RNA sequence: UUUUAUAUAUAUAUAAUAAGGAAAAGUAUUUAUAAGAA
RNA sequence: UGUGGUGUAAACGUGAGUAAUUUUAUUAGGAAUUAAUGAACUAUAGAAUAAGCUAAAUACUUAAUAUUAUAUAAAA
RNA sequence: UUAAGAGUUAAACCUAGCCAACGAUCCAUAAUCGAUAAUGAAAGUUAGAACGAUCACGUUGACUCUGAAAUAUAGUCAAUA
RNA sequence: CUAGAGUCUAGUAGUAUGAAUACAAUUAUUUAUAAUAUAUAUAUAAAUAAUAAAUGAAAAUGAAAGUAUUCCACCUGAAGAGUACGUUAGCAAUAAUGAAACUCAAAACAAUAGACGGUUACAG
RNA sequence: AUAUGAAUUAAUGCGAAGUUGAA
């Protein structure tokens, strides 16, 4: 059948439709007596765009689409690439809410500070006149 | 599973018998257990008994996560007239150059022919072959027609 | 050998152990609470000494 | 943190943004060589 | 990078308490304690102040 | 010394053959001519006033070759064959000049291991 | 060990108690083959 | 010794070039999913017409007669 | 253009890539191989004469016709004698 | 040795028993804790010294030069030679990388007995 | 660049019986 090798993409964009997959195949060694992997890059064909670096995928033999490139994408075996893409482009906003949020608390904080006396009233009312030990004792109590 | 802990193991039985200590322990795993129980079967091993890192258990004890950290194999050693039963032990695939062989070639070896700079088995020796993770001698697992991974060589 | 080498704890298990670490760790802020808050009440008490004005 | 990318990725991208880090600063091989300091200025 | 000012920043707010301590917390424990003897305002006030003088 | 080492390129020393009639270029023999004959002391402990000769190749190379037997008739521009071999307590004389061949006659009244020094019976 | 008994505050200290005994005669091919000397 | 048909892309010899940009070795390897190519035999059917130019023709020319691309469906 | 893919060749327009200290590029050397020959216990090492398989060439270089297939030991042009 | 500053600073440059993991019998001292009532000549550890087994050509090592695993660096007779040439950096100095031909059957290590030394003392 | 030769020139190897220093 055609040749089919499962492979890792390592460069991805750099190129127009194209990528490169490390394909790692296991050989014997007589000479150090050893079943060795041995590695190869192979400028692959990505038509769609739908390969990021990182991804597990299937090449598979095709006609010679350039004067190096004779493989194609067959399929994603793992688009763990494509996850890294996603969660970055969602971070750089998902992070930015939080943030906007603490600002927001750390200066309601402050400004709750700068209201801030009591032991003027708290001594006027003595003249006429913890909660983590709670929590533990609840925890202890369902133990 | 590790080759590195198994070769930590056959090290620690060859000292073992070199200054004759009559119980000692291993690490508590599938592999060793295995290890021990088909070195037990051939007589190489007195016993094998369970254990703490302290000793062996008095009482049984359920095997948890909670407990696996110290749990321990306790083998116990055969001399008989002096000598050491379980004279030597070694790995004959490395962790580096690890040897998975097929059948025929396990009959090549146990006939005397020496495959992968392996040298092949000797009369009082014992062979021993992982296959899809069950240890065995590699007479039964030519009895079984199973290609495995040849680990180790105790005589 | 053919047997599981050991028996998986079930989620009931988890959660009783679960609440055996965080009494622990929770006793062991209440000594450091305790020990911090005595500390502070020394202070206090001698703090008549100190020379502030 | 490269630990965290294999383990995690989500986690990891939301980390290394807030903590004010680019995943090229986590993959990359860094050593404080004098040239990054003064590439960055440092002192 | 924000995170790093907003934490940067709470070490030099304005009074922020050492060891552990938080002026809620010690406010709490002091007027426990000055209640306590029920059952001079200057000097009780100043004694506050080298306590969170100690403290910051 | 460690597998990936070896694999590297580590290994046993090459016991390696190195020609011991390297302007010979891997021939059996050459012809040459001799440019002069010369008479040399060799190496002690031995003594002796033992005969050799400088000759130019045929491939254009230059040696020194030993006259072997009791007598030589070789003169300056004597036409030789050479072989490999060096006179042993003479030092740089690779070569032994064929006795029977060319110029150089064989050794007369030679009854012994005529075959070695070119005579005839 | 285990089981119970007393006492004391489900538990603790003491005293006693222990089920593992079976017999029988007869029922080769071994494998590949690595030497040093001055 | 004039006009024509078939044969010299083989075999023979050699190892200069060639470190692979087309070379060698291997794969139960592929497609572009290789031509309305038979080169020279097999088994089958059919056809073998008219002029010209050659001095004449089984030499040459001119002409007559004899898979792919569309569109419709069907499946996988 | 080809029967046929492809920066193989020719034209045009885009992108900035590709190879490389597991050795690129460059240089030197060499026709390659076997169920062939030599050797060793074997892994291997050597040769590529002879037997056989593949390639290249037929004094040197380029191109053209025919053809299914040729830069043909053909034809044209040039070089050497 | 180079620059900037008034002798200093800033420099160029990069010379002159590998690491980790598992295991491994004693004794004697200490050392640091943990106890039990100065005594248990107390146990658990690490440091030191002599060992056993083991290793080694031996000297010697002796919890490592031992038993095993993994990774890296390095070596392939002496001399030529860390030389020449080229390159790399450096204003340069220097450094790094680093051969080849020729010559030889040598060369080296530990230990044994010796005579030798102004080598040591000591005696007769 | 790949070679082939070169006045001029650098280093080192050997050997003959010795000559000179005392490293
Ligand atoms: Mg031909
Ligand atoms: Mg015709
Ligand atoms: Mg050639
Ligand atoms: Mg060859
Ligand atoms: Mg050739
Ligand atoms: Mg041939
Ligand atoms: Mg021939
Ligand atoms: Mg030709
Ligand atoms: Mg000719
Ligand atoms: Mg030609």
């Amino acid at each position: 059948a055609r040749q089919n090798f499962l492979g890792l993409v390592v460069s991805q964009g750099k190129m127009q439709k194209t990528v490169k997959v490390r394909v790692e195949t296991k050989v014997f060694n007589k000479k150090i007596n050893k079943e060795l992997f041995h590695r190869r890059d192979y400028l692959v064909h990505d038509e769609g765009e739908i390969s990021r670096e990182g991804d597990l995928v299937r090449i598979e033999a095709t006609r010679p689409l350039s004067k190096r490139k004779f493989f194609a994408i067959a399929e994603i075996i793992r688009n763990k690439g494509q996850q890294f893409a996603l969660y970055e482009s969602e971070a750089q906003l998902s992070v930015a809410k939080e943030e906007a949020q603490k600002a927001k608390e750390f200066l309601d904080k402050r400004s709750v500070r700068e209201n801030k006396t009591l032991l003027r009233d708290i001594r006027t009312i003595q003249d006429a006149l913890s909660g983590l030990e709670v929590n533990l004792e609840k925890q202890r109590s369902l133990i | 599973m590790s080759l590195v802990k198994l070769a930590n193991t056959c090290a620690h039985l060859q000292n073992c018998s070199k200054v004759r200590v009559a119980l000692t322990s291993i690490p508590y795993t599938k592999l060793q257990l295995q290890f021990a129980y088909n070195l037990y079967q051939q007589g190489f091993l007195s016993s094998l008994q369970k254990g703490s890192t302290m000793g062996p258990d008095k009482d049984f004890v359920e095997v948890t996560p909670d407990n696996i950290s110290t749990r321990r194999l306790w083998v116990g050693l055969k001399y008989r007239d002096n000598k050491p039963v379980l004279s030597s032990c070694k790995l004959i695939s490395k962790p580096n150059s690890r040897i998975h062989l097929p059948m025929e070639d396990m009959k090549k070896l146990c006939s005397g022919v020496t495959i992968r700079n392996i040298k092949p088995l000797q009369p009082g020796e014992l062979i021993l072959v992982r296959a899809h993770n069950n240890i065995m001698d590699i007479n039964e697992a030519i009895s079984k027609k199973l290609d495995g991974e040849v680990l180790c060589r105790v005589k | 050998m053919s047997q599981p080498l050991l028996r998986n704890r079930s989620p009931e298990e988890s959660e009783l152990l679960k609440l055996k670490r965080n009494y622990n760790r929770s006793l062991l802020n209440f000594q450091a609470h305790k020990k911090k808050l005595n500390e502070l009440l020394n202070l206090y008490h001698v703090a008549n000494e100190f020379i502030v004005t | 943190l490269r630990y965290l990318k294999r383990d995690n990725p989500e986690k990891y991208y939301w980390t290394i943004q807030k903590l004010g880090l680019n995943d090229a600063a986590i993959t990359d091989e860094f050593n404080m060589d004098r040239r990054y300091m003064q590439d960055y200025e440092f002192f | 990078t924000p995170f790093i000012t907003r934490i940067m920043a709470e070490l030099k707010e304005p009074l922020v308490l050492s060891k552990g301590y938080n002026i809620e917390e010690v406010d709490k424990f002091l007027a426990a304690i000055e209640s306590a003897k029920r059952e001079d305002i200057e000097k009780l006030e100043d004694r506050r102040e080298a306590i969170l003088r100690i403290l910051s | 010394a460690t597998l990936n080492q070896i694999k590297r390129g580590s290994g046993p020393p090459r016991r390696k053959k190195i020609s011991t009639a390297p302007q010979l270029d891997q021939c059996p023999q050459r012809k040459g001519v001799v440019l002069r004959v010369m008479v040399l002391k060799p190496k002690k402990p031995n003594s002796a006033q033992r005969k050799a000769c400088r000759v130019r190749l045929t491939n254009g190379n230059v040696v020194s070759a030993y006259i072997p037997g009791e007598g030589h008739d070789a003169q300056e521009h004597s036409i030789v064959y050479v072989r490999g071999g060096r006179c042993q307590d003479l030092p740089g004389v690779k070569y032994h000049v064929i006795r029977g061949a060319g110029d150089l006659s064989g050794v007369v009244n030679r009854i012994s291991s005529r075959s070695k020094y070119g005579a005839k019976k």
